[PDB]
C-alpha cells in the first residue's frame, strides 16, 4: 500500500509528467519525419503575372533546405521535444525520490502496516466507546508493536529532509524550465532568413525559409510551459505547506478538544512528518491514531485484561492460609493487581510477588480484614486514601528486597505497623539507607526479622529500640559489626542473630536489661568467658547456643540461674562440669550431637529438669541420678556410647520423652510397663533392641 | 520478478541504463533506416581535383536526379565514415552483448537451478513463523515438523552449495568482461565520434557516368548523430562508473568468506558458523538487497537452534498427561517412568511433583536440568546405559532426598562421577564390569562418601571384594553379586558385616561354604543357587546365627540330604527346589515352623506321611517329582493355600481332603488323576484362577455344584 | 516453464542464437522490402557491348525518371544476384527450421505427453515430503503415506510403460542430426555465395529497344550492409553449428540409453537402484545436465529397498 502516502499534489504531478511525456513523444515524432525547412532563393532572377525561374534543380534545392536547416534554424526549434524527454524524465526519476532509498521505503512500509493494523483493531473502537479475551492480548501486542515503531522511527528525520531536497529540486528545476523556454519561445518561427554561404553550389547566398512544423511546435512549446507552470505551482504549494507549519512537530490538541485523554505525547521529526502525510491523506487514521500512542491507555488495558482474566471465582480458588493463620491470597509473577482481588473483603493477607510497577488504589478501603501484607520483590506505587487506609489498618509486613529500589519507601509512612519480615541482601553502604531509619513514624513495631548480608546494625534499630522486641538476623558469612548500635537497645526482649560471625557475645547483650532470650547461631564462639554480665539479663531463660563452638563450659554459668532454655547442640564441649546444674531453675537443655566423654553424676541437682539432651555423644557412663530425678519429662541420650538400658526406670513418673536411639544396647528391662509416659516413639531404638518385651509385657505393652 | 532479490542497487541501475541504451540504439536505427541519406552538390570549378571555389543565378549541373541519386549512393557508400553510418548497429551490438552478459548469470542452467534453490528456500524461510518464534526467543506439531524439514534441507542444501563457487567466479567473470567492454567502447567511441561530420568532401570518380569527380555533400543526420553518440557515451561511462564500483566490491572484501560475527554477536546464538564459497556470496548479495532475510535465515542454521526445535517438538510428542498415561509401578510397587530409547529427558517429567522412581534407559549423553528439585519425592534412580551429565541444585535435592540409586553400564565413562557425590543414599545396584586399570573398585571409590548404604546388588563379573564395602557394612544390609560365573577371593573378609542380612551368591560356583556365611549373626536369607554344591555340610555350625530363619537351596546340584537336617525346627520358607533330592526325609518335617514348603524339579521316590505335620505351611510345590498319594495327614493342616503339584504321577486324592479349607490355587495339568474328587471343588478359596485343572473330570462333577462355584465367581 | 527442466546449456544457447538470427531475418526483410533498390545509370560510352567509361558539364542521358525506374527494375531483376536480393528470406526459412526442429521435441503428442507425466511427477516426487525423510536417512501422516505409497506405485509404472521404447531419445538424436546437416548445408552455401553481394554491378539486360542503351553500372544501396549481416549470420550459424557437433558428441561419448546410479547407490543408503534404460535414462541424463539433485530426490523412489522402509514405517 503505496498509494496512501500519495498526497494530491503527488498524483497531480506525476499525472503531470505523464501529459509531458504524451507531449515529448508527439513533438519527437513530428520532428523526425515531419521537421523540414522549403527555402528559396532571394534577389532571384488585368496585369499577366509571371513565376520567376530560379534554375535550381531538385538537389540543389534539398541543399540549401538542409544548409539552411543546420545553420539557420535555432537549436531550440530542433532540439525541443529532446529537451522536453529529457526534463520530464528528470522529473519522474525525482518524483519518486522520497519513495526509493530502503530505509525510507522501509520506514513508509513499517508506518503503514502500523497504522492499517490498528486501524482494524477494535480496541481503537472500545476505547473511544469508553472515553465517548485474545482481541485484548492483540491490542497489547499493537501496543508494544507501537512502541517499539516509536523506538525506531521517531528520533530521525532523514525522510523530511529528503522530502525537502525532492521539492527544492523540482521547485528550482521548475525555475529552470520556465526561465529558458520563456526566453527561447520566440526563436520558433515560421518564415526564418538564412544566410548560408552556398554561392559556388548553388549560386545564391540569401535563403528566406519556412519551417513547415514551427505553428505546431510553438502550441506544442505553450502547451508545455502551461503543464509546467501548472507543475510548478503545484510544487511551490507543496513548499508553502512544508514550510509555513512545522512539520516536525505533530500536535494531538485537536484530539484533545473532544477526547478526554491527555497522556498522549507529541511526536517528533519523521513521526510527525509522516503522520502529517496520513492526515493529508485524511485525518481519520490520525485522530484514530492517536489512541494508540499514550500509556495510560496501555495501563487501562492491562488492568481490564487482568480483571478478564482473574475471576472472583479463581480468587475464591486462589484463597488459602499463611504462617500467621490468615487469609492468603499468592499472586504470582502477575501483571499488575486486579481490582477484583480488592471486591473481596474477607481477606486477611495479600501475597504479592515480583508483581513491579503496581500502584495500590483506594479500593484497598473496601477489605479492612487485612491484617498482613507480603511485598515480594515488588516495586509498588501508591495513593492518598490507600496511605490513610493502611496507616490505619495494616500491621503485619514481609517484603523481600532483591533489588533496594524493590523496596519501596512507602513502608515508614505507617504507625500501626507490629511485625515486619525484612528478607533480601544489602551492599556496604549500609548507613546510607534512609529508608531504615524513618520507622521512627512507626509506633507500634514489635517484630523485626532481617535475613540480609547486614554487617552494620543501621541506627534505625538504636531509634525504634522503645517498641521494638524480636530480631531475626541471617547475614550468611558475613561479619556483623559496629555492635554499639545493638548496645543501645533498651526494650529488646527477643535477639536471634544468625551468622553475624560474632567472635565474641558483645557488652551489648548485657546492655540490654530485659532479654527474654538469645540466639547466637552460626557464630564462632570459641570460648564463653563473658557471661559474668549475662546475669543482667534477669529475663534471660532460653540460650540457644547451637551450632556452636564452645569447648568447655565454666563456672560463670553461676552468674544466672533464671535460665530456662539451654540448647548447646553440636558443640565442642569435652567435659561438662560440676557448675552448670547448680542454676536449678534450668528446664531445657540441649546438648545434642555433641562429643561429651562422659557424664558426672552432679547431673542429680537437676530437678527442675523437664528436657536433657546430650544425643550423638561418647558418654559410656549414665549414672542413675538423672533416672532419680522423675520431673525430667524429655531426656534425649541417642547414639552415646552406654551399655544397658537401666533396670529401675519406671521409677521416672514424668518421663515424657526419652530418646536414646542408636545406643549400644543389649536388652530391655520389663519395667518399661512402670514408666507411665515412655512409648516405642519415645524409647526411639534400633528394633532389635524392640523385640526384647516379655509376652504378658507385650499384652500390657501393645494396649499402653 | 523472482530474481530480484539477487539484483543489488548498482545491478538494477545497469539494467535501466542498458535499457535506455537499447531506446537509443532502436532510435537511431530507426532514424537509419529510414532518414539517413546523402546529398551531394558537383563543384563546378575544380582546380587540381578540389573545389576551386572562385542578381545572382542558379548554376546550372545538367544532371538528371538519378545522376544525383548516383552521386548520393556512391558518396554515401564510399567516402561517409563508417562510424556515421553503422553506429546505431554498434551501439545495439554493445548493448545486447551487455545484456547477454548481465543475464548469462540467470541464463546458465547450473547456476540458475542453484539461484532457485537458493531463492526458493529463502523465501520460505523468511516466511516461516518458526523464524518470528526464534527472533522472538509452545508451537503447532505441523508447524514444527515444517520447521525441523526447512532445517534438514538447509543442511542438505548447504552441503550442496559449499562444494563449488561456480556461482562466484561466473559473476566475477560477468563483471569483468562489462569492464573490459565499457573500456573497449569508451575507447573507440570517443577516437571515432569526431568523424560524424555534415559537411563532407567525396572524390569517388564517377566522371564517366556523372560528369564530375568532386562533390561536397551534407549528412542529414550528422549532428543528431552527434548528440546520439556524445549522449550514448556518457552512459557507457555511467556504466563503467557502476561496473567500476562493483569491481572494487569484488576486491576490499572476500565474497567466498561471509563471517556471521556481526549477527552472532547481536542476537542470542552465538555458534553461528561461517559459510562459504557460493553460499557466502549469495548471503552477501541478500545483504546488499536487504540485510533482514540473512538475518531471518541466520536462525535457521544455527545448532542451539537446532537444539531448542528438538526439545519443543519433543515437548509436544512427550507431554505430562501421555506420561501419565504410561506411568507404571516397580517391584517395590513404587511410581517408575521406563523412558526407552529417548534422545533426551523431556521437561514434562520434570515438571511432576510425586514421582519417586526415575528411570533413564539408552539415553545419549543427557544433561539432567535443576528441575528435578520439583520431583518432590524421588528416591530411586535408574540408570541403564545412559551416560548422565548432571549439577549443583540437582545434587542438592538428590543429596536431601534421593536415597537410591540404580547404575546399569557396559562401559566405565557410562558410569558418571557424580553420583558418589550424595548425601541419603541408601539402596544401589551397580550392574556391568567394575574391574578395569586404575578402575578396579576405582569408578566407584566415593562409595566411602556413602554412609547410609544397605542395598548392594553388583552384577559386575566380580573377581574380588573391596574392603571399603566391608566397611560400609554397618549399615549395609544386603549383598547380592552377579558374576556370570566368576569366583571371588572372600578370604574371610567379609566378617564385617554385622547388620547384613541377606547374603545372596547368585551363580558364585562356590561349591564350598566358607566360615565367613556362618559366622554373620545376622544371616537370614541363604540362596546358594546355582554354585553346584554336591553335598551341602555346613548347617551344624549355623546355630551360633539364632537369626536363619529361612534356607532357600534352591537351583544346585545337591545329590542327598543328611538326616540331620532334622536337628533344624526354626526354618519357615524352606524351598528345596530344582536339586536331585532321592527322596524327602521324615526328619525334614521335624521343622515345626516351616510355612513355605517348595520341593519343585526333584527325583523323589514318593510323597511320605509326615508333610502333615506342617500346621501353618501356606504354599507347598512339590512340582515335577515322582509323587503318587497325598496322605490324610497332609488334609489335616488348615492352612495349605498353592498346592502346585502338577506334571507328577499322582494316583489319586484320598477323600481325607474333604478336611482342607484353606485351598487357593492348585496345578493339576499332567498327573495321573483319573477323576476329579468333588472335594476339590469343595475348597473355598479356591477359584477358577486357582482350580487351574482339566475340564472334562470337571464335568464329572454335578452341574449344580459347579453353578454354586460359577455364581461365587461371577454373582 | 515445465519444459525449461529438460532444456540443458545448449539448448538455450541454441535457442537464443535462433531468436537473434530470427531477429536479423526481420531486419533484414524489413530493409528488403522498403529500401532495397539499385541505381543504375547507363554507359554512354561503349564497346561491344560493355561499359567503356572512359568548368565540368554532366553528362546529358535523355532518359526519363520511368525510364530509369524501368532499368533499375530490369536490372534488379536479371543481373542482381539472387542471393543478395533473398538472403533475409533465406535466414527467415533457415531460422525457422532451426526452431521447428528444437521445438518439435515438445508438440509431437506422443513424445509431448511423455516429457509431460515425466515432468509433472518429479515435480510431485520433489513435493514429495518422504523425498526429504529418505534423504535425510519420523511421525507419518495418513494422507502423507497415501500421498508416498501412489507416487512409488505411480513411479514403478511409469518406469515400466516408457522404459520398452526410446523414441523420446531417437526423436532428440533425429534432431540434432538434421541440425548439425542444416547447419553445415547453410555455411557452405552462404559462404559460397557472400562474395556476390557487391556495390557496383554491372548489368547487360537489352533494353536498348526500350531505353536507347545496352549496359548500364548499377549501384547497389544496400549491399555492404547486406554483407555485413551475412557475416553476422555466418557467424552465428557457425555458433549453432559448434554447439550442434558439442551436443552430438554428447550423445556419442556414451549411451545415454544405459543410466548407471552407482554414484547415488554409493552415496545414499539405498544401493539397490537398478540401472535403468533406453528413455528413462535419457530422461534422467537430461535433468542430470541440467541439476543432479533432482536425480538425487528421484533415485530414492526406484530402489527397492526404501519401499522396504516405506512398508515398514507405514505399518508403525
Ligand atoms: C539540466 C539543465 C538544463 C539546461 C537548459 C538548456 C540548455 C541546453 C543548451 C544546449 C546548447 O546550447 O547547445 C547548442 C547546440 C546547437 O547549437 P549551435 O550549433 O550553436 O546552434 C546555433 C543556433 N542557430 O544544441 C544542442 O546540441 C542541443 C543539446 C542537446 C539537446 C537534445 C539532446 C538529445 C538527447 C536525448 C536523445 C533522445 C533519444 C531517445
Ligand atoms: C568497413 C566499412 O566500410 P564501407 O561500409 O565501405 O565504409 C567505408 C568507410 N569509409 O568497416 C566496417 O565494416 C565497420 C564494421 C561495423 C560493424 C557493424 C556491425 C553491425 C551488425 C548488424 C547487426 C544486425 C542486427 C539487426 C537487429
Ligand atoms: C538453399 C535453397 C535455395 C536454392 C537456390 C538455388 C538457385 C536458385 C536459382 O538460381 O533460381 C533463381 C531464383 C531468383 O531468380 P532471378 O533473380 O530471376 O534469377 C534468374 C537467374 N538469372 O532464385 C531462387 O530460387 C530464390 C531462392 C530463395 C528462396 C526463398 C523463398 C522465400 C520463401 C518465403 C519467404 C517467407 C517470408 C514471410
Amino acid at each position: 500500500a503505496f498509494r496512501v502516502l500519495k498526497p494530491w499534489w503527488d498524483v497531480f504531478t506525476d499525472y503531470l509528467s505523464v501529459a509531458m511525456l504524451m507531449i515529448g513523444v508527439f513533438g519527437c515524432t513530428l520532428q523526425v519525419m515531419q521537421d523540414k525547412i522549403i527555402c528559396l532563393p532571394k534577389r532571384v532572377q488585368t496585369v499577366e503575372m509571371k513565376g520567376l525561374k530560379t534554375d535550381l534543380d531538385l538537389q540543389q534545392y534539398s541543399f540549401i533546405n538542409q544548409m539552411c536547416y543546420e545553420r539557420a534554424l535555432h537549436w531550440y526549434a530542433k532540439y525541443f521535444p529532446y529537451l522536453v524527454l529529457i526534463h520530464t524524465l528528470v522529473f519522474m526519476l525525482c518524483s519518486n525520490f522520497w519513495f526509493k532509498f530502503p530505509g525510507s521505503s522501509s520506514k513508509i512500509e513499517h508506518f503503514i502496516s502500523i497504522l492499517g493494523k490498528c486501524f482494524d483493531s477494535p480496541w481503537t473502537t472500545r476505547a473511544l466507546s469508553e472515553v465517548s479475551k485474545k482481541e485484548g492480548e492483540q491490542a497489547k501486542a499493537l501496543f508494544e508493536k507501537v512502541k517499539k515503531f516509536r523506538l525506531h522511527v521517531e528520533e530521525g528525520d532523514i525522510l523530511y529532509a529528503m522530502y525537502v531536497r525532492q521539492t527544492v529540486l523540482k521547485v528550482i528545476k521548475f525555475l529552470i524550465i520556465i526561465a529558458y523556454n520563456s526566453a527561447l519561445v520566440s526563436k520558433v518561427q515560421f518564415t526564418v532568413d538564412c544566410n548560408v554561404d552556398i554561392q559556388d553550389m548553388t549560386g545564391y547566398k540569401n535563403f528566406s525559409c519556412n519551417h513547415t512544423m514551427a505553428h505546431l511546435f510553438s502550441k506544442l512549446s505553450f502547451c508545455y510551459l502551461c503543464f509546467v507552470s501548472i507543475y510548478g505551482l503545484t510544487c511551490l504549494y507543496t513548499l508553502y505547506w512544508l514550510f509555513y507549519r512545522s512539520l516536525r512537530e505533530y500536535s494531538f490538541e485537536y484530539v484533545r478538544q473532544e477526547t478526554g485523554i491527555d497522556d498522549i505525547p507529541d511526536v517528533k521529526n519523521d513521526f510527525a512528518f509522516m503522520l502529517h502525510m496520513i492526515d493529508q491523506y485524511d485525518p481519520l487514521y490520525s485522530k484514530r491514531f492517536a489512541v494508540f500512542l499514550s500509556e495510560v491507555s496501555e495501563n487501562k488495558l492491562k488492568q481490564l485484561n487482568l480483571n478478564n482474566e482473574w475471576t472472583p471465582d479463581k480468587l475464591r480458588q486462589k484463597l488459602q492460609t499463611n504462617a500467621h493463620n490468615r487469609l492468603e491470597l499468592p499472586l504470582i509473577m502477575l501483571s499488575g493487581l486486579p481490582d477484583t482481588v480488592f471486591e473481596i473483603t474477607e481477606l486477611q493477607s495479600l501475597k504479592l510477588e515480583i508483581i513491579k510497577n503496581v500502584m495500590i488504589p483506594a479500593t484497598i478501603a473496601q477489605l479492612d480484614n487485612l491484617q498482613e501484607l507480603c511485598l515480594h520483590q515488588c516495586s509498588v506505587k501508591i495513593h492518598s486514601a490507600a496511605l490513610s487506609f493502611l496507616k490505619e489498618n495494616l500491621k503485619v509486613l514481609s517484603v523481600k528486597f532483591d533489588d533496594m529500589r524493590e523496596l519501596p519507601p512507602w513502608m515508614y509512612g505507617l504507625r500501626n505497623l507490629e511485625e515486619l519480615y525484612l528478607v533480601g541482601s544489602l551492599s556496604h553502604d549500609i548507613s546510607k539507607n534512609v529508608t531504615l531509619e524513618s520507622l521512627r513514624d512507626l509506633k507500634s513495631l514489635k517484630i523485626l526479622s532481617i535475613k540480609s548480608n547486614v554487617s552494620k546494625i543501621p541506627q534505625a534499630v538504636v531509634d525504634v529500640s522503645s517498641h521494638l522486641q524480636k530480631m531475626c538476623v541471617h547475614n550468611d558469612g558475613t561479619k556483623l559489626v559496629m555492635l554499639n548500635n545493638l548496645k543501645k537497645m533498651t526494650n529488646l526482649t527477643e535477639l536471634e542473630l544468625v551468622h553475624c560471625d560474632l567472635e565474641r557475645i558483645p557488652h551489648a547483650v548485657f546492655s540490654l536489661l530485659s532479654l527474654q532470650e538469645l540466639d547466637l547461631k552460626e557464630n564462632n564462639l570459641k570460648s564463653i568467658e563473658e557471661i559474668v554480665s549475662f546475669q543482667h539479663l534477669r529475663k534471660l531463660t532460653v540460650l540457644k547456643l547451637w551450632y556452636n563452638s564452645i569447648a568447655y563450659i565454666p563456672e560463670h554459668i553461676k552468674k544466672l540461674t533464671s535460665l530456662e532454655r539451654l540448647f548447646f547442640s553440636h558443640n565442642k564441649v569435652e567435659v561438662l562440669p560440676s557448675h552448670l546444674f547448680l542454676c536449678n531453675k534450668i528446664r531445657y537443655l540441649d546438648l545434642s550431637y555433641n562429643d561429651i566423654r562422659f557424664i558426672p553424676p552432679e547431673i542429680g541437682v537437676l530437678q527442675s529438669l523437664q528436657y536433657f539432651s546430650i544425643t550423638c555423644n561418647k558418654v559410656e557412663s549414665l549414672p542413675d541420678e538423672l533416672y532419680f530425678c522423675k520431673k525430667l519429662k524429655t531426656l534425649k541420650i541417642g547414639k552415646n556410647s552406654l551399655s544397658v538400658l537401666s533396670p529401675k526406670i519406671g521409677n521416672l513418673l514424668f518421663l515424657s520423652y526419652l530418646d536414646i536411639k542408636g545406643n549400644h544396647f543389649e536388652v530391655l528391662p520389663p519395667e518399661l510397663g512402670d514408666c507411665r509416659a515412655l512409648k516405642r516413639a519415645g524409647l526411639v531404638v534400633e528394633d532389635a533392641l524392640f523385640e526384647t518385651l516379655p509376652s504378658d509385657v507385650r499384652e500390657q505393652m501393645k494396649a499402653d | 520478478p523472482a530474481y530480484r532479490i539477487l539484483k543489488p542497487w548498482w545491478d538494477v541501475f545497469t539494467d535501466y541504463i542498458s535499457i535506455v541504451m537499447l531506446m537509443i540504439a532502436v532510435f537511431g536505427g530507426t532514424l537509419q533506416v529510414d532518414q539517413d541519406k546523402m546529398i551531394c552538390l558537383p563543384c563546378k570549378w575544380v582546380t587540381k581535383d578540389s573545389c576551386n571555389d572562385s542578381g545572382p543565378t542558379g548554376i546550372k549541373y545538367d544532371l538528371d536526379r538519378h545522376q544525383y541519386n548516383y552521386v548520393d549512393a556512391v558518396c554515401y557508400e564510399n567516402r561517409l565514415h563508417w562510424f556515421a553510418k553503422y553506429f546505431p548497429y554498434l551501439v545495439l551490438l554493445h548493448t545486447l552483448i551487455f545484456l547477454a552478459c548481465s543475464n548469462f548469470w540467470f541464463k546458465f542452467p547450473r547456476t540458475s537451478s542453484k539461484l532457485e534453490h537458493f531463492v526458493s528456500i529463502l523465501l520460505k524461510c523468511f516466511d516461516s513463523p518458526w523464524t518470528t518464534r526464534a527472533l522472538s526467543e509452545v508451537l503447532d506439531k505441523k508447524e514444527g515438523e515444517q520447521a525441523k524439514a526447512l532445517f534438514e534441507k538447509v543442511k542438505k542444501f548447504r552441503t550442496h552449495v559449499e562444494e563449488g563457487d561456480i556461482v562466484y567466479r561466473l559473476y566475477m567473470r560477468q563483471t569483468i568482461i562489462k569492464v573490459i567492454k565499457f573500456a573497449l567502447i569508451i575507447c573507440y567511441t570517443v577516437y571515432y565520434v569526431h568523424n560524424i561530420k555534415f559537411d563532407v568532401d567525396c572524390t569517388v570518380d564517377i566522371e564517366s557516368l556523372t560528369g564530375y569527380r568532386t562533390y561536397r555533400c551534407a549528412h542529414p543526420l550528422a549532428t543528431l548523430f552527434k548528440i546520439l553518440a556524445s549522449f550514448y557515451i556518457s552512459l557507457v561511462i555511467f556504466y563503467g562508473l557502476i561496473c567500476m564500483y562493483t569491481l572494487w566490491w569484488m576486491l576490499r572484501r572476500s565474497l567466498k568468506k561471509y563471517s556471521f560475527e556481526s549477527i552472532r554477536e547481536e542476537s542470542s546464538y552465538s555458534d553461528i558458523p561461517d559459510v562459504k564459497n557460493d553460499f557466502a556470496f549469495m548471503l552477501h548479495l541478500i545483504d546488499q538487497y536487504d540485510p533482514l532475510y540473512s538475518k531471518r535465515f541466520a536462525v535457521f542454521l544455527s545448532e542451539v537452534s537446532e537444539n531448542k526445535l528438538r526439545q519443543l517438538n519433543l515437548n509436544n510428542e512427550w507431554t505430562l498427561d501421555k506420561l501419565r498415561q504410561r506411568l507404571t509401578k516397580n517391584a517395590q510397587d513404587k511410581l517408575e517412568l521406563h523412558l526407552f530409547m529417548l534422545s533426551g529427558i523431556p521437561d514434562t517429567v520434570f515438571d511432576l511433583v510425586e514421582l519417586e522412581v526415575l528411570k533413564l534407559e539408552l539415553i545419549p549423553d543427557v544433561t539432567i536440568p535443576p528441575s528435578i528439585a520439583q520431583l518432590t519425592g524421588l528416591k530411586e534412580l535408574w540408570l541403564y546405559h545412559t551416560a548422565a551429565k548432571i549439577e549443583a541444585p540437582a545434587l542438592a535435592f538428590l543429596r536431601e532426598n534421593l536415597r537410591a540409586l540404580h547404575i546399569k553400564f557396559t562401559d566405565i565413562k557410562e558410569i558418571p562421577l557424580w553420583i558418589y557425590s550424595l548425601k541419603t543414599l541408601e539402596e544401589l545396584h551397580l550392574t556391568g564390569n567394575l574391574s578395569a586399570e586404575n578402575n578396579r573398585y576405582i569408578v566407584i571409590d566415593g562409595l566411602r562418601e556413602l554412609k547410609r548404604l544397605k542395598v548392594l546388588r553388583l552384577k559386575s563379573n566380580l573377581s574380588k571384594l573391596p574392603q571399603v564395602v566391608t566397611d560400609v557394612g554397618v549399615h549395609l544390609q544386603k549383598l547380592s553379586i552377579n558374576n556370570e560365573g566368576t569366583k571371588l577371593i572372600v578370604l574371610n573378609s567379609l566378617k564385617k558385616m554385622v547388620n547384613l542380612t541377606e547374603l545372596e551368591l547368585i551363580r558364585c560356583d562356590l561349591e564350598r561354604i566358607p566360615h565367613s556365611i556362618f559366622s554373620l549373626h545376622n544371616l537370614q536369607e541363604i540362596d546358594l543357587k546355582d554354585n553346584n554344591l554336591k553335598t551341602i555340610e555346613e548347617i551344624i555350625s549355623f546355630q551360633h546365627l539364632h537369626r536363619l530363619t529361612c534356607l532357600k537351596l534352591w537351583y544346585n546340584h545337591i545329590a542327598y540330604i543328611p538326616i540331620q537336617i532334622g536337628n533344624l525346627t526354626n526354618l519357615e520358607r524352606l524351598y528345596l527346589n530344582r536339586n536331585k533330592i532321592e527322596k524327602i526325609p521324615t526328619q525334614l518335617f521335624y521343622c515345626r515352623k516351616l510355612r513355605y514348603l517348595d520341593l519343585s524339579h526333584n527325583n523323589l521316590t514318593f510323597l511320605p506321611a509326615d508333610i502333615g505335620l506342617l500346621q501353618n505351611l501356606q504354599n507347598l510345590a512339590v512340582t515335577a517329582n515322582r509323587i503318587e498319594a497325598l496322605p490324610p495327614e497332609l488334609f489335616q493342616c488348615r492352612k495349605l493355600r498353592a498346592l502346585h503339584l502338577g506334571n507328577n504321577v499322582l494316583q489319586s486324592l484320598p477323600s481325607r481332603v474333604g478336611e482342607l479349607t484353606n485351598l487357593t490355587q492348585i496345578e493339576l495339568r499332567g498327573n495321573r488323576l483319573e477323576c476329579l474328587p468333588v472335594e476339590l471343588g469343595e475348597c473355598p478359596l479356591l477359584k477358577r484362577s486357582g482350580l487351574v485343572v482339566e475340564e472334562d473330570l470337571f464335568s464329572t462333577l454335578p452341574p449344580e455344584v459347579k453353578e454354586r462355584l460359577w455364581r461365587a465367581d461371577k454373582e
